[PDB]
């Protein structure tokens, strides 16, 4: 719990909304308050299945 | 030194502390609640009690810069 | 300028209350003080007075202090009643001596006795001999009325100290009116 | 009038530690120290304090004599610094008080309307719960004889609000803390019959010993009056108290029922979703 | 005086404890382990009266913490294989309430029992391994285990493994160096298999420990013998090279490269000669090398637990 | 010249007077200072702590009054102990305690005067109780930056400061400023008292009279407490004897909770403490 | 010549910066207000020594610290239209 505190100190952790993908492996991301982003591959979760 | 812990995780974060909103508990351990400020963020939960006071919907305590369910 | 602490003991005892020293004893001896204080101002600044009671249960009105305002606060509405107290008199100063910051200064008491004394001869040979270990150099100005030609506290302030010491000297007030201000010029002038 | 005092470890430390500063220095007697206490409501409480030099003559075994411009200046600089804190009274290491120190109290008196004292011990040994609390007051008496001052026991305990907790609870590293329902109670369950023993047994061969030694008075009055009390209770049945033995036990009933009641429970749990997690678990693997 | 008392080491000399006391009241610490250390050189293995006596009357009143360490590993040097003899004064180490001279007990008992399996050691050492609150004497009381059981290889990866697992990285220091220590004359696999995931814990020094160990583990032991030796020696170097890494870990990297390649490969080291007695000048200098970062020339006396490895075919004569 | 690693060794008294001083001056930031005696560069001590008197303006380089020194320093002499002086401290209330631009314009006044003058930050706040808390920092000289900066001997103490790191706001205090290690010392006499005290604290006075109150409430009302616990005993269970049959609708234990579930051993540890404060009946009222 | 040093002296009690204003919502325990900055956000701060519980009371117009986020000052109200009317 201490070490994981300090990883989600600084930022925390946001929560996306992918308004579209790209096939370069870089997936449009949309945050409520804020604009819209995209953000490259996270290798954890597959393409197809985002 | 386990109920030496214990006040190693009542130590965080301790005081002052900011007020969110909890919307849903996505797994264990962790759950997205909303920021009085209107920003939706994904936080660990405390390790303490993760259940009973939860609720769907509640009002909730958070740290200043982490966030993090209390 | 020499070092020294020097602690006043005004006579509150019941026989310090009759008017054969003008106007009164108490303003005699409070007078007294006024001088005494002042000379140890134009002595040295470092240099600090206290005062002590020595009639009934002996207590230290004022603490050891550079400032003589408290001093004179004190010596109003004194309320002088009770039966004098010697033997504790001394050790009283020196009891405040002890707890003193500086040890450069060295240990000096004043004090005016104005009434007799029970105090046997065997207790005042043992505090000769006991201050004489201490170093306490004490000098005694005999008021009021005693024995005729004060014996006891004379042959005390002799044996107390010796080569020289140069020393403590005891000034016996003779059978006679005279105001305050003209007893203490003597002392004053030569210990 | 006063009821209890409250004094914190944070002084009562400041009490010990100028034991060390007049420990290596000597000689004879005791600490003496004048106590700044806090007073909230009846109940007292005590925050810091401040050590005086105090040095008391042998010939002259009464003379006591305190310096008061320094407790000026140091309780002016103590209300400069705090200014909910004040004087409460003053404070020495003891062990035990002489008959001299009736007339300290009247000296402060000018300070405070009524001022306490707290004997304290340094040197923890026996018998129990430390320090104590000594209130003046004059309760004359039947005899008609003058005004005679003797001071009150008051009930101390120590405590703390919050910071000072810390500390206190932080540098010990002994004990198990604390543990509530299985070794606080049981532990402290001895503790209820050895301090009551010893308590007991110091004091009654004091009872024993002060017929042979110690007389006059000693005895009387306060001894017999409360000798009798003693005997106010012998203290059993007949008769009710033979009734009181069921319903003891009736209110044992239950609890043993309940008992096992969760007692099953525990064993449901645990035995079902273990064995399931052992032999369901390990047949995947081999 | 650690030239003085290294080179009259056993020799048990009497001037050098002449002035190694006036050396004991000079009241500095710096030299306080000069003095501590070299009391116990010249006094090894003679169980002296007064030396004892005069330094465990001497950690009292100093205020200093060098003089109590360098006094604690002296104690420990005089006394040397006295087996039950220094019971007497174990006792009275760890009774005592100094964090230091519990420190100290450890030591003594370590070296009066080396090459014995006595079990009766191993109750207070267990016991002031866990229960004592100071993490430092709780490292070096592990330590020991080493030192005692070196005969006995096989023991010690099997009773260790699972306090090299504790939560603290004191404990898992300690326990790396267990193995370190006693299994550097043989060629366990099973201690290394314990000692790969010690250089994995995010703690730092830690990792340092795992490196020296490892590296003791290895010494003139070619890839030929187990396979992770160029699975570390790689390690070695990768830790060194990589700015991003603590210097405090990176420091025993270069150290173990000194360890494997000591004397140009043609040296090891061995606490138990073949004759079935220890080697002193092996056990004392690495015991004293226990602890490098306190004093940094402290790391030389590992040199002379250095021993050679050769056939010689002398005939006779020159 | 020389730079070492340090050590800094607290008295059990100087502690409780950082933390109250602290606590007081809560969230204004307080102006502190350390006593004690230098014995060499590479250790140092503090012997005790006294609190200097608030002031309008703040933490500040001219809030420490010299009139104010002599006085204190006056009562400080003619106690046993008239030790010099050794360094300042100041409280961080409301972050982590970070050595802002007021902090070092008193560096440099302190260092002058003093050698060392070790620096030190104590907060309540960061800490519920069992953290060692607390803090220590040191000012490097900012002229060497030519030189090597980079010391010391003895790195074990070195590394066991500088971690955890600890988030951002720690680490930039790296330049221009370096931590020193605390270790309490005991003393350990009066700390056996100390814990005996607050240990004793929850124990009588006599011993036989809060229990025998406690006897005086073994039967109450607690006929009527045990009502409550026989309430939560009926009420949780027969909601928990729904989830045995519902673990066989989810099949099995996947999240979940409800709850509404265990709570039970909270009821058996009150109810055994009922039952042994009832026990003490027996022991108590006869004889 | 001294009247401008007294204004010098004034700066340095100007070094000491301002606080954020907040109204009070509630209070969880007595280490544990409710406390809401005009800006939206919320806060559960504590208090000093120097003010009252019950003399603070919900829907009171406090101030905040730029840190530690607790009350040091307060005022009964304020409006700043009104004083044109
Ligand atoms: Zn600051």
């Amino acid at each position: 719990l201490r070490e994981e505190l300090q990883l989600l100190q600084e930022q925390g952790s946001y929560v996306g909304e992918v308004v579209r993908a790209m096939d370069k492996k870089k997936v449009l991301v949309k945050v409520h308050p804020e604009g819209k982003f995209v953000v490259d591959v996270d290798k954890n979760i597959d393409i197809n299945d985002v | 030194e386990f109920l030496h812990a214990q006040e190693e995780v009542k130590r965080i974060q301790s005081i002052p502390l900011v007020i969110g909103q909890f919307l849903e508990a996505v797994d264990q351990n962790t759950a997205i609640v909303g920021s009085t400020t209107g920003s939706n963020y994904y936080v660990r939960i405390l390790s303490t009690i993760d259940r009973e006071l939860l609720k769907p919907n509640a009002s909730v305590a958070l740290h200043k810069h982490s966030n993090a369910l209390v | 300028m020499v070092l020294e602490s020097t602690m006043v003991c005004v006579d509150n005892s019941e026989y310090m209350r009759n008017g054969d020293f003008l106007p009164t004893r108490l303003q005699a001896q409070q007078d007294a003080v006024n001088i005494v204080c002042h000379s140890k101002t134009r002595s040295n600044p470092e240099n600090n007075v206290g005062l002590i009671t020595l009639a009934n249960d002996c207590e230290v009105l004022t603490t050891l202090t550079p400032d003589t305002g408290r001093i004179l606060s004190k010596l109003h509405t004194v309320q002088p009643k009770g039966k004098i107290t010697f033997c504790t008199g001394i050790r009283v100063a020196h009891l405040a001596l002890k707890h003193r910051q500086g040890k450069n200064h060295k240990m000096r008491i004043i004090a005016f006795v104005g009434s007799p004394v029970e105090d046997n001869e065997k207790d005042l040979v043992k505090l000769a001999k006991r201050l004489k270990k201490e170093k306490v150099n004490v000098d005694i100005i005999n008021f009021g009325e005693e024995e005729v030609n004060t014996e006891k506290l004379t042959a005390f302030v002799n044996t107390l100290n010796g080569k020289d010491g140069t020393g403590s000297h005891l000034v016996t007030v003779p059978p006679g009116p005279s105001l305050a201000d003209a007893l203490i010029s003597s002392p004053i002038l030569a210990g | 009038a006063v009821q209890k005092v409250v004094v914190h470890p944070l002084v009562l430390l400041s009490v010990v530690d100028h034991f060390n500063r007049i420990g290596k220095v000597g000689n004879q007697k005791r600490v003496v120290g004048v106590l700044l206490g806090s007073w909230q409501k009846k109940v007292l409480d005590v925050s810091n304090s401040f050590a005086v030099p105090f040095d008391e003559d042998d010939k002259d075994d009464s003379v006591w004599f305190l310096d008061h411009d320094y407790l000026e200046n140091m309780y002016g600089m103590f209300k400069k610094v705090n200014a909910r804190e004040r004087i409460v009274g003053w404070y020495h290491t003891g062990p035990k008080l002489h008959k001299n120190d009736i007339a300290i109290n009247e000296l402060m008196k000018r300070y405070c309307p009524n001022s306490v004292l707290v004997i304290i011990d340094v040197k923890p040994k026996d018998l129990g719960l430390p320090t104590e609390a000594y209130i003046s007051v004059e309760e004359v008496h039947d005899d008609g004889t003058p005004t005679s001052k003797t001071f009150e026991h008051v009930t101390s305990e120590i405590g703390a609000e919050e910071a000072e907790e810390v500390g206190v609870e932080h540098l010990l590293r002994d004990i198990k803390d604390t543990t509530v329902g299985t070794l606080s109670q049981r532990i402290t369950n001895q503790v209820h019959g050895l301090k009551g023993l010893n308590s007991k047994l110091l004091d009654i061969r004091s009872y024993l010993e002060k017929v042979a030694t110690g007389k006059l008075p000693i005895n009387h009055q306060i001894i017999y009056q409360l000798q009798d009390v003693f005997n106010l209770l012998p203290d059993v049945s007949l008769q009710e108290f033979v009734k009181a033995f069921y319903l003891k036990t009736n209110d044992q009933m239950v609890v043993v029922y309940l008992a096992s009641l969760i007692r099953s429970v525990v064993a449901l749990h645990n035995l079902i979703n273990n064995k399931i997690a052992n032999r369901d678990a390990e047949k995947k693997e081999g | 005086s650690l030239g003085l008392g290294l080179a009259a080491m056993g020799t048990a000399r009497q001037d050098v404890y002449d002035l190694l006391k006036t050396n004991l009241y000079q009241d500095d610490a710096v030299t306080g382990e000069a003095a501590g250390l070299a009391l116990g050189l010249v006094m090894l293995g003679s169980k002296n009266a007064q030396a004892i006596e005069d330094m465990v009357g001497y950690a009292q009143e100093t205020q200093h913490e060098k003089i109590l360490r360098g006094l604690a590993v002296g104690i420990a040097l005089v006394m040397y294989g006295r087996m039950e003899e220094a019971d007497a004064l174990i006792e009275s180490l760890c009774r005592d309430k100094d964090p230091i001279l519990r420190r100290s007990g450890m030591y003594t008992v370590a070296m009066a029992y080396c090459g014995s399996g006595n079990n009766k050691a191993i109750r207070r050492l267990l016991h002031v391994a866990v229960s004592d609150v100071n993490d430092d004497v709780r490292r070096a009381a592990v330590e020991s285990l080493g030192f005692i059981l070196f005969r006995t290889p096989e023991q010690c990866p099997s009773v260790v493994s699972l306090l090299s697992e504790s939560y603290n990285p004191h404990v898992r220091y300690g326990a790396a160096m267990a193995l370190g220590i006693c299994c550097a004359g043989t060629g366990n696999k099973e201690a290394i298999n314990l000692l790969e995931p010690m250089t994995n814990d995010p703690v730092n020094y830690v990792r340092q420990g795992a490196l020296i160990a490892s590296a003791l583990i290895m010494i003139q032991q070619t890839e030929i013998t187990c396979p992770k030796v160029n699975q570390f020696r790689q390690l070695y170097s990768k830790v060194i090279n990589d700015k991003h890494d603590d210097v405090m870990a990176k420091f025993g990297a270069i150290l173990a490269q000194g360890i494997l390649d000591a004397g140009g490969h043609n040296v090891t080291i061995s606490l138990q000669s073949r004759t079935g007695h220890t080697h002193m000048p092996s056990v004392v200098g690495v015991l004293v090398f226990t602890q490098f970062w306190f004093w940094f020339p402290l790391s030389h006396f590992l040199s002379l637990a250095y021993t050679p490895t050769c056939v010689i075919g002398l005939n006779k004569d020159l | 010249a020389v730079d070492t690693a340090e050590q800094v060794y607290i008295s059990s008294l100087a502690l409780l007077k950082m933390l109250k001083h602290g606590r007081a001056g809560v969230p204004m930031e307080v102006m502190g200072l350390m006593l004690g005696e230098f014995v060499d560069d590479y250790t140092v001590r503090v012997i005790d702590v006294f609190a200097m008197p608030q002031s309008g303006t703040g933490v500040s380089v001219e809030a420490v009054d010299p009139v104010f020194q002599a006085k204190m320093l006056d009562m400080l002499k003619q106690t046993g102990r008239p030790e010099m002086v050794v360094g300042w401290y100041h409280s961080h209330p409301g972050f982590g305690c970070w050595l802002s631009g007021v902090d070092i314009n008193t560096q440099q006044s302190f260092e002058a005067l003093s050698e060392r003058a070790v620096a030190v930050v104590v907060d309540p706040i960061q800490s519920v109780k069992g953290k060692v808390v607390i803090d220590a920092f040191r000012l490097i000289n900012a002229n060497m930056m030519v030189l090597g900066h980079e010391p010391r001997q003895t790195t074990s103490n070195l590394g066991h400061l500088n971690k955890p790191s600890i988030q951002a706001l720690i680490h930039g205090l790296n330049r221009h400023y370096y931590s020193i290690t605390i270790n309490y010392r005991k003393n350990e006499l009066e700390q056996k008292m100390l814990l005996n005290l607050h240990k004793k604290s929850w124990m009588e006075g006599l011993t036989l009279q809060d229990y025998s109150e406690h006897c005086k409430h073994n039967e109450s009302v607690v006929k009527e407490m045990l009502e409550l616990a026989k309430n939560y005993n009926k009420a949780v269970e027969e909601e928990d004897k729904m989830t045995p049959e519902q673990l066989a609708i989810k099949n099995v234990g996947k999240q979940d909770p409800k709850r509404h579930l265990e709570e039970h051993v909270d009821v058996l540890m009150t109810s055994n403490i009922v039952q042994c404060l009832a026990a003490m009946l027996d022991t108590v009222v006869f004889k | 010549t001294k009247q401008y040093e007294k204004s010098e002296n004034d700066l340095k009690a100007l070094q000491s910066v301002g606080q954020i204003v907040g109204e009070v919502l509630k209070q969880l325990t007595e280490e544990k207000f409710i406390v809401k900055a005009t800006n939206g956000p919320r806060y559960v701060v504590g208090c000093r020594r120097q003010l009252d519980k019950s003399k603070l009371k919900p829907g009171t117009r406090v101030a905040l610290d730029m840190t530690t986020l607790t009350i040091m000052r307060y005022l009964p109200r304020e409006v700043d239209p009104l004083v044109y009317n």
